[PDB]
């Protein structure tokens, strides 16, 4: 037994009972301010936010008395490594307040930072409003390229020093916590270490991401040449048919969902989509309704009932009156058997899916009660998201709708309507899964020194145009932070949690489907009406953090490591199809094609043969002078030849 | 389970002198023993931390050494009153399992018991049992031998002995047998004879009594 | 200051079952583990287990369970130990004691005073002495010895002075000794010059306060 087991065994005893009644108190007091917006229930919260957030560091310190190398419970020592990690305590005294100082100015310049127009400097735009409605909006190729660039430049050049200077410290703090970097810390939530033949390194991710990202590079370049393809006649004479897209044409400001291209790239424009939004008004489905809907929903697969206190303490419609409340979808999880949806629940199609997608994460909180309070978690940072996302996926489907009451029941869908389904899916899917492996790549060379910082917005579009497929419409030197004008960037949040979610979502969905006896294709399947599917979901649900993530998925999917295999059977009725489109177009692109490439003049300068020895280096301030010599003749040939006066400057 | 054994038994050591005191291991007992020191109709208190670490309150002199599997409690320049039995305690196992004991006396020099043989009083034969008591008084080596004959057989299993705590003034035993017999069986024999032996003594020593000669 | 309470040198007829409490005072409480031990008279210490006041949770040695049950009273600071079908066996100082901490350090600190148990039957019962002469087999030279044997009582706590505690010199009382009847049994000696046979009083007084009985008993030569 070894008296360090038990002391570390009763520690743990005596810090759940205080965890738990403490933790009710911080989440119960955050609650009351969501669904209350009161300036008394600010720090109503605050006080018994900062009793939890001290709790913490106490309790970290008492549990370095206990060593690892000794504890032969593995329940016991996963509690011990998540309460034994030091975090930012390690850093020095000034610089864990330089490290709190950086992280709320670049959280600041981003959602105050704004953008002027430049005929009219007196309206100036946010992102959240107004800057993103021009990108999701517009087909107006001068204005996508206006907002794109000016907020670019901007939030660039702030977050640029701000970015270096962090980036330098969580280099820091990761080293003091034995890591080799910070990419090196991020990617410690995979980790497995010792439990028999389910171990997974902390280096095997990079090998196991860019293992599976290489076979969704045949379904990408069929899907990248059918939107150029279908942009080229939205936007001629701006698109090379055989070159990559400009960044500024993709439905959003950074790219990362394409999902808004879909008016422009529709297959079958003239059908329309399955839409139920109107025959839950005919018969009169108010906010209560579609949530007993979806709680039937999960019974049908054997997953229990609501927990008898979810009707009585929730938020599932929106007050409207003066009384105010937040409306972001959120389960909540507040302990001792409370579990509570916030959501002002509109009567609409999405928002029937988004009450499947949120009870699927009450679901999965109420299958780990039992779990102390540590393990009180998802498997890893992917399989709480990917849960959540199977519940509206099989919710969704025209079998599941028509059986419920809506869509009368002699609708045969088309085959017409199927792939116009598959598109709008494989648009924010399959569209985002190469933005999503980039982005995080840079971050991880970046942090390990394998990108200079010289060299960190060459090596930027230099994957852009690689990976993604993507070009800049302007080119962007050293001064520029584009990166950090993205949220998850600029805001400190690991990135690549959205592409294993993506690969574990079609991973339970082929695995729940044969268990429930499905026959066609998958994108058509429903798991309803299916206990022994549910079983196989329960079995991986009831454990949190107690077991393992590979272990957790072999209790699902019958394998250890996530597989791509099941995200192309699910677009394989789009794959054979935009293979037939494709059959005179180019698939793929090349990555010397520009959008200011035909309107450049290259110039070569030999500076030690005009002058040899005598001769001036060519630093930066050479170019400056370069640069205000070309502006000088612009200016000139406007005033003597069409007797225009403007006003060139070097920063054009 | 984990077997925590002393190396010496009994020390017998003057004062001024620094010794040590050694409890061997069975396992791997990595430096978690604790030394105790019990006093004679007391509780025991501490003495080492965890291997050489004190317990503020004791005085000096006191230290602990060694790892692993070894230890060792050093005393330097011992008190007189630094008797009692000193344990040690055991870490990992839950079990703890006290050590063996390693009592502690003084004195240099051994003299040899005073013997002394009393027979039975008049009053104790009337109600028909006989103890037969022979006393040894004042003894440092309390390894004596009491042997008791009645007619010259040497008698074995009726006698019961106990012996007192080393006297605090002159470093000394004393230790009283008694045999215990029936009137009937005592009035069959004649010598009742008690024969110390002892290393004071150059060959034992008898003290006898013939039953009924005034 | 910080102390531990003890309760009761508790006489119980075997077979039976027992009440052993151990009394907090000073330290809070419900932050220190509450162990007990055993040792036998003239043998080592061993371990019976624990209970955590906090949480009510025991462990035990494999020595001792299914015999003894350890509980504990948040509301009074005292803390119980209670042994069930009681042999001849379990007949030895009871101590309670704690570490610091709770999961920190885990070694003792504080103790109590131990609880003697005793188990055996006959009720009490009051001494018989006789005297032990002094004779020439006990003479020797300068000194002869002369005692008084006080024998079969059972409860425990019983004196023999000589001459109303006059001499203290030479005066050895030995320790009881616990007969297989169940009965204790004691004699006490003191040695007095030879040329002091019987010329001056020896009279050992007997007291047994459980009971109460007072003897004077004189010692004299062999007639
Ligand atoms: C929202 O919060 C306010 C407080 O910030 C609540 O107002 C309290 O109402 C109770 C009666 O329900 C009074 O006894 C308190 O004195 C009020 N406090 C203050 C500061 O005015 C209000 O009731 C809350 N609303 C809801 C729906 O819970
Ligand atoms: C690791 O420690 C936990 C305790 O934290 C053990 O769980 C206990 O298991 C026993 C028997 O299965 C139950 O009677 C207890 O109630 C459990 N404790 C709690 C707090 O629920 C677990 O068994 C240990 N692991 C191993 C492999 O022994
Ligand atoms: C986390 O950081 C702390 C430093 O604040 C590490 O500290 C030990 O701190 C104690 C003081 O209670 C010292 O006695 C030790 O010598 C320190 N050890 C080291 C290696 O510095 C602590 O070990 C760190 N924990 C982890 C898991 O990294
Ligand atoms: C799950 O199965 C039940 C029972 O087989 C279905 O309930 C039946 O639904 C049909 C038409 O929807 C009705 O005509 C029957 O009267 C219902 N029977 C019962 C016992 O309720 C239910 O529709 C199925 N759900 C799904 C999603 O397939
Ligand atoms: C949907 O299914 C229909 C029926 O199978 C398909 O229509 C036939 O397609 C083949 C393939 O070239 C033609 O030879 C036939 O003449 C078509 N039938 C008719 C009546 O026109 C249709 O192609 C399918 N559509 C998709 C997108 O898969
Ligand atoms: C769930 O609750 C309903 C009542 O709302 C009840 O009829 C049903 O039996 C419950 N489910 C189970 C599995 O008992
Ligand atoms: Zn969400």
């Amino acid at each position: 037994q070894s008296t360090i087991e038990e002391q570390a065994k009763t520690f743990l005893d005596k810090f759940n009972h205080e965890a738990e009644d403490l933790f009710y108190q911080s989440s119960l007091a955050s609650w009351n301010y969501n669904t209350n917006i009161t300036e008394e229930n600010v720090q109503n919260m605050n006080n018994a936010g900062d009793k939890w957030s001290a709790f913490l560091k106490e309790q970290s310190t008492l549990a370095q008395m206990y060593p690892l190398q000794e504890i032969q419970n593995l329940t016991v020592k996963l509690q011990l490594q998540a309460l034994q990690q030091n975090g930012s305590s390690v850093l020095s005294e000034d610089k864990s307040k330089r490290l709190n100082t950086i992280l709320n100015t670049m959280s600041t310049i981003y959602s105050t930072g704004k953008v002027c127009n430049p005929d009219n400097p007196q309206e100036c735009l946010l992102l959240e409003p107004g800057l993103n409605e021009i990108m999701a909006n517009s087909l107006d190729y001068n204005e996508r390229l206006w907002a794109w660039e000016s907020w670019r430049s901007e939030v660039g050049k702030q977050l640029r020093p701000l970015y270096e200077e962090y980036v330098v410290l969580k280099n820091e703090m990761a080293r003091a916590n034995h890591y080799e970097d910070y990419g090196d810390y991020w990617r410690g939530d995979y980790e497995v270490n010792g439990v028999d033949g389910y171990d997974y390194s902390r280096g095997q991710l990079i090998e196991d991401v860019e293992h599976t990202f290489e076979e969704i590079k045949p379904l990408y370049e069929h899907l990248h040449a059918y939107v150029r393809a279908k942009l080229m006649n939205a936007y001629p004479s701006y698109i090379s048919p055989i070159g990559c897209l400009p960044a500024h044409l993709l439905g959003d400001m950074w790219g990362r969902f394409w999902t808004n291209l879909y008016s422009l790239t529709v297959p079958f424009g003239q059908k329309p989509n399955i839409d139920v939004t109107d025959a839950m008004v005919d018969q009169a489905w108010d906010a209560q309704r579609i949530f007993k809907e979806a709680e039937k929903f999960f019974v049908s697969v054997g997953l229990p009932n609501m927990t008898q206190g979810f009707w009585e303490n929730s938020m599932l419609t929106d007050p409207g009156n003066v009384q105010k409340a937040v409306c972001h979808p959120t389960a909540w999880d507040l302990g001792k058997g409370d579990f509570r949806i916030l959501m002002c629940t509109k009567v609409t199609m999405d928002d029937f899916l988004t009450a499947h997608h949120e009870m699927g994460h009450i679901q999965y909180d109420m299958a780990y009660a039992a779990q102390p309070f540590l393990l009180r978690n998802g498997a890893n940072e992917g399989f709480h998201e990917a849960v959540g996302e199977i519940m509206s996926l099989s919710a969704a489907t025209p079998k599941h709708l028509k059986s419920i009451g809506l869509l009368s029941p002699d609708f045969q869908e088309d085959n017409e309507t199927e792939i116009n389904f598959l598109l709008k899916q494989a648009l924010t899917i399959v569209g985002t899964l190469p933005f999503t492996y980039m982005l995080e790549k840079w971050r991880w060379m970046v942090f390990k020194g394998e990108i200079p910082k010289d060299q960190w917005m060459k090596k930027w579009w230099e994957m852009k145009r690689e990976i993604v497929g993507v070009v800049e419409p302007v080119p962007h030197d050293e001064t520029y932070c584009d990166p950090a004008s993205l949220f998850h960037v600029s805001n400190d949040y690991s990135f690549i949690r959205y592409y294993t979610r993506t690969l574990y979502q079609f991973q339970f969905q082929e695995a729940l489907c044969q268990a429930a006896k499905h026959e066609g294709p998958l994108h058509k399947c429903d798991i309803s009406n299916s206990t022994e599917a549910g079983q196989k979901l329960f079995n991986m649900l009831r454990l949190g953090k107690s077991e393992p993530w590979t272990l957790a998925l072999e209790n699902v999917v019958g394998a250890k490591n996530m597989n791509v295999r099941p995200l192309l059977n699910y677009f394989e009725p789009l794959f054979t199809w935009l293979k037939d489109q494709n059959k005179n177009s180019f698939v793929g692109w090349s990555t010397d094609w520009s959008p200011y490439a035909d309107q450049s003049i290259k110039v070569r300068i030999s500076l030690k043969s005009a002058l040899g020895d005598k001769a001036y280096e060519w630093n930066d301030n050479e170019m400056y002078l370069f640069r205000s010599s070309v502006a000088y003749a612009m200016r000139q040939y406007f005033l003597k030849v069409k007797n225009q006066m403007i006003l060139f400057g070097e920063e054009d | 389970d984990i077997v925590m054994t002393q190396s010496p038994a009994t020390l017998s050591v003057t004062p001024g002198d620094r010794v040590s005191l050694s409890c061997r291991a069975s396992q791997s007992i990595r430096d978690y023993l604790y030394w105790y020191q019990q006093k004679s109709h007391e509780s025991p208190r501490l003495l080492i931390k965890y291997a050489s670490q004190s317990i503020s309150g004791i005085p000096s002199r006191f230290s602990g050494s060694g790892s692993g599997s070894d230890f060792t409690l050093s005393i330097n320049s011992v008190e007189p009153e630094d008797v009692g039995v000193y344990y040690c305690q055991n870490g990992h196992s839950f079990p703890y399992t006290f050590g063996g004991g390693t009592k502690l006396e003084i004195k240099r020099t051994v003299a040899a018991p005073s013997v002394f043989i009393f027979p039975p009083s008049d009053e104790q034969l009337k109600s028909g049992t006989a103890s037969v008591v022979c006393l040894l008084n004042n003894f440092y080596p309390r390894e004596a031998k009491v042997q008791w004959k009645v007619d010259n057989a040497l008698q074995s299993g009726n006698s019961q002995e106990s012996v007192t705590e080393q006297d605090s003034k002159d470093s000394t035993y004393s230790l009283s047998s008694t045999l215990t017999l029936s009137k009937a069986d005592y009035e069959k024999h004649k010598v009742y004879a008690c024969e110390v032996t002892h290393q004071g003594l150059s060959s034992p020593v008898t003290k006898s009594f013939n039953r009924g000669e005034c | 200051e910080v102390q531990l309470e003890e309760s009761g040198a508790e006489l119980v007829r075997p077979g039976a079952s027992v009440k052993i409490s151990c009394k907090a005072f000073g330290y809070t409480f419900t932050n220190h583990h509450i162990n007990w031990m055993k040792q036998r008279p003239g043998q080592g210490l061993d371990w019976i287990g624990y209970v955590n006041p906090y949480n009510d949770y025991t462990k035990y040695s494999q020595n001792f369970k299914g015999k003894a049950t350890l509980s504990v009273d948040r509301s009074s600071s005292t803390a119980y130990m209670e042994l069930s079908s009681l042999t001849s066996e379990d007949s030895a100082v009871y101590y309670c004691a704690r570490w610091r901490d709770y999961d920190r350090d885990w070694y003792f600190d504080v103790w109590g005073a131990g609880t003697t148990v005793i188990v055996s039957s006959a009720s009490t019962k009051g001494p018989s002495v006789f005297p032990l002469a002094p004779s020439s087999k006990s003479t020797s030279g300068g000194t002869a010895a002369l005692g008084c044997l006080v024998k079969d009582y059972f409860p425990e706590p019983v004196t023999v002075s000589w001459n109303s505690g006059a001499l203290t010199s030479g005066v050895h009382t030995f320790p009881a000794v616990l007969q297989s009847s169940g009965l204790y049994s004691l004699s006490s000696v003191v040695t007095v010059p030879s040329s002091s046979l019987g010329t001056q009083t020896y009279i050992c007084n007997v007291n047994h306060k459980p009971s109460n009985t007072k003897v004077d008993k004189k010692v004299e030569p062999k007639s």
